[PDB]
């Protein structure tokens, strides 16, 4: 199926909240080769998150519910299993995104706001294999997770405003990197903070739309802010 | 928990 | 291997996994081994949750194929992708209906069970309904209605006006008048005598009978506010 | 839409 068809076909999706059908559709139009506008960016973005997050709160769940069985409980095994094909299913998301992210969307970048998009991207999608890893494993996932989040943030930082939706997504996300995956509440309050303050700073000089996209992404960094202190 | 961007 | 089904069954609701729910209760049933209300509750939702998507997104996408331009050349992957959708959901309810006809109905023991089992049968006919055109959808209409109707009158001479299966079959009877049958009347008609005939005996119940019979009884007004405006 | 039972 040709490029037009397969957006067609997305939108169509994601209006039926289809998401693993608008995510394979999207996967074809990253295979495709080419660069991805905008939108597309966004369309590949939008169906992968719903597709991993259905893990994600399963995962939660089942793992809430194992930590809070008996060790000796018979039943323990059943929800161990059935939390590690959940993580299977994750992990192979997860995957599948980062395969994308190397082997097209990064590689072929041609200017910093897409390449600071797909990184921040792989540092999400190395967090959500972080939730769930454990052991040797788990601490080069931290790495490569932190060290996507770092080159984007060093990119931003250089070439793009402090009021842009991409950097201030990519501090919020960043920022709960540090809080839920490195623990430390502190830096996490800190990166979250200096992002919001840099940003109050310039929101005046854009239109109305770039200042609601900016708000929103501000205002999600402020409620971090007010959770993470109390 | 804390809220990543959607 | 029934504990295990059932517990499984149990993890994948909490999780929102409604497929693997839906393979645990069906492992369950083809044991050959009659429900219990537990089971008969988890077999019900896990496909309700099945097939409820499909619905949703039929729905949808249908609506957009209306809005679009019969001489638009994108149109014909909006039927493609609403034919998809129609066929995951044909197989959705051949399969509960495959259980019901082969293992539910021919092995259930009271009036109770019976009518819940035709019930189920004629929501999912119903279902069938929803999508369905020319002759398929009149021998899919004729379904749902006889079990349907089947089970009203299993209801009426066996159940109490309060049981809320019973109130949940007149529900969905109504439903059926109202939307598939398309007698706004009758199905005003079908909804109010179930909710009034309910009221008398509301004393009796016990609490998850009373909180399910007044919550039924709720969407029975709800209805009746909907199709009287 | 109508309501039909939360089964
Ligand atoms: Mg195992
Ligand atoms: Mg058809």
């Amino acid at each position: 199926m040709e490029k037009t068809e397969l957006i067609q076909k997305a939108k169509l999706a994601e209006q039926a909240e289809r998401y693993d059908d608008m995510a394979t559709c999207m996967k074809a139009v990253t295979e495709q080769g080419a660069e991805l506008s905008n939108e597309e960016r966004n369309l590949l973005s939008v169906a992968y998150k719903n597709v991993v997050g259905g893990r994600r709160s399963a995962w939660r769940v089942i793992s809430s519910i194992e930590q809070k069985t008996d060790t000796s409980d018979k039943k323990l095994q059943l929800i161990k299993d059935y939390r590690e094909k959940v993580e299977s299913e994750l992990r192979s998301i997860c995957t599948t995104v980062l395969e994308l992210l190397d082997k097209y969307l990064i590689a072929n970048a041609t200017n910093p706001e897409s390449k600071v998009f797909y990184l921040k991207m792989k540092g999400d999608y190395f967090r959500y294999l972080a939730e769930v890893a454990c052991g040797d494993d788990r601490k080069q996932t931290i790495d490569n997770s932190q060290g996507a989040y770092q080159e984007a943030f060093d990119i931003s930082k250089k070439e793009m405003q402090p009021t842009h939706p991409i950097r201030l997504g990519l501090a919020l996300n960043f920022s709960v990197f540090y809080y839920e995956i490195l623990n430390n509440p502190e830096l996490a309050c800190t990166l979250a903070k200096t992002a919001f303050d840099e940003a109050i700073a310039e929101l005046d000089t854009l239109n109305e739309d770039s200042y609601k996209d900016s708000t929103l992404i501000m205002q999600l960094l402020r409620d971090n802010l007010t959770l993470w202190t109390s | 928990r804390s809220s990543s961007m959607a």
